[PDB]
């Protein structure tokens, strides 16, 4: 399965070029970098990457647009094709600065204040079993220049001992926990067998 | 502000022109490539209708059935629809009965309906004559137009009907 390994080549080297930009601030501000310009450039990196190897055929990346980031909790979305023209997988994937600490609402007025965690667990729910909520850490806590991921599946589980807000769990999570998976590691339950992930327990999934 | 909102969802198979309606109808534009919708989106566009300033907040949802589910949660408050099939393609006019009973199904709010056959531009492979879809639009009590959002022909008059109808009823 070449997808796994070309995809999981992209993430690090999209991370590692996102790398550069992650703890800027402005000359007298405390102000960083806007939270879609880290996006699109981790995205221009990737799809980047993802084409010289000629993997876009079997790989779509959809950025989603402000009404769908809002409505989704998600702000892009991997889907994986198959050897066959079907889908085989989709990662919805949120992205997270956890440097500094809200969603800005869209212009609806018919209901919708629920979390960014939330949303994407009920978007995961609803779209179905291929699909896995994935958040990107761009900086922790010290360490502004480190990116980490987390399965939503895994602060899910450690929320049925924390008993605490969803957001809350995925910062306890990206702390308190040190065990990691590569993200070659994971992935490799690309086209098959989609038990290993949303199975992949109590650790954090590692880019550089 | 405005004096009224409305809730219209935009709902038929994949590749039959939803976006590309919407598109029209709200930019006054066209496009040919084909960038399918993943889940659901929404614009808003306003009108003036019976001297009164009226919102639409337009869903397109996306054809595929691997979205059908996400895209029926969307259904809710929903107040009109535009359920459209494709005079290219004969699968998209099959389909109409179960979009309709979807809708009676997942909303059956008073939602009105209105059937549109989209690519009427693309006469040379037309493959559903005009009049099967107004004996079903007549059958299932619908309004019924044929469109082209590539042309821009009948897109205004269907949303406007779909506006009437649910003012209408009031
Ligand atoms: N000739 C012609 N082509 C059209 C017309 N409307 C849409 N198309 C083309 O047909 C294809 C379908 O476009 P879309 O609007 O994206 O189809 P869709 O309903 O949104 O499909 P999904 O997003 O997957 O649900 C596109 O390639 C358009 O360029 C039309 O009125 N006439
Ligand atoms: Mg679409």
């Amino acid at each position: 399965p070449v997808v796994c390994e070309v995809v999981s080549e992209a993430i690090v080297h999209a991370a590692q070029k996102l790398k550069e930009y992650l703890g800027f601030e402005y000359p007298p501000s405390k102000l960083c970098p806007a939270a879609n310009t880290l996006n699109e450039i981790f995205l221009i990196h990737f799809i980047t990457f993802c084409q010289e190897k000629g993997v876009d055929e079997w790989l779509t990346t959809t950025k989603m647009t402000k009404h769908q980031a809002f409505l989704f909790g998600a702000d892009w979305i991997w889907t994986f094709w198959g050897s066959d023209k079907q889908i085989k997988l989709q990662l919805a994937v949120q992205t997270l600065q956890m440097s500094s600490p809200s969603n800005p609402e869209s212009r609806v007025e018919e209901s919708w204040k629920k979390s960014r965690f939330d949303k994407l667990e009920e978007f995961c729910n609803l779209i179905g079993e291929d699909c896995l909520g994935l958040f990107i850490i761009f900086g922790m806590p010290g360490k502004p220049k480190d990116i980490r991921g987390v399965v939503l599946d895994s602060v899910k589980s450690q929320m049925v001992r924390s008993h605490l807000p969803g957001g809350k769990a995925v910062a306890q999570f990206v702390l308190e926990t040190e065990d990691c998976v590569f993200i070659k590691e994971l992935l490799r339950n690309c086209l098959s067998k989609k038990d290993g992930l949303r199975e992949v327990g109590k650790v954090y999934i590692s880019i550089l | 502000n405005f004096d009224y909102m409305f809730k219209l969802l935009i709902i038929g198979n994949s590749s039959v022109g939803k976006t590309s309606f919407l598109f029209r109808y709200a930019d006054d534009t066209f496009t040919p490539a084909f960038v399918s919708t993943v889940g659901i989106d929404f614009k808003v566009k306003t009108v003036y209708r019976h001297e009164k300033r009226v919102k639409l907040q337009i869903w397109d949802t996306a054809g595929l059935e691997r979205y059908r589910t996400i895209t029926t949660a969307y259904y809710r408050g929903a107040m009109g629809f535009i359920l459209m099939y494709d005079i290219t393609n004969e699968e998209s006019f099959n389909a109409v009965q179960d979009w309709a009973t979807q809708i009676k199904t997942y909303s059956w709010d008073n939602a009105q309906v209105i059937l549109v056959g989209n690519k009427c531009d693309m006469e040379e492979e037309r493959v559903v004559p005009t009049e099967k879809g107004q004996l079903l639009a007549e059958q299932l009590g619908f309004d019924f137009f044929e469109a082209s959002a590539k042309e821009n022909i009948s897109v205004r008059q269907a949303f406007e009907r779909l506006v009437d109808a649910i003012c209408d009823k009031m």
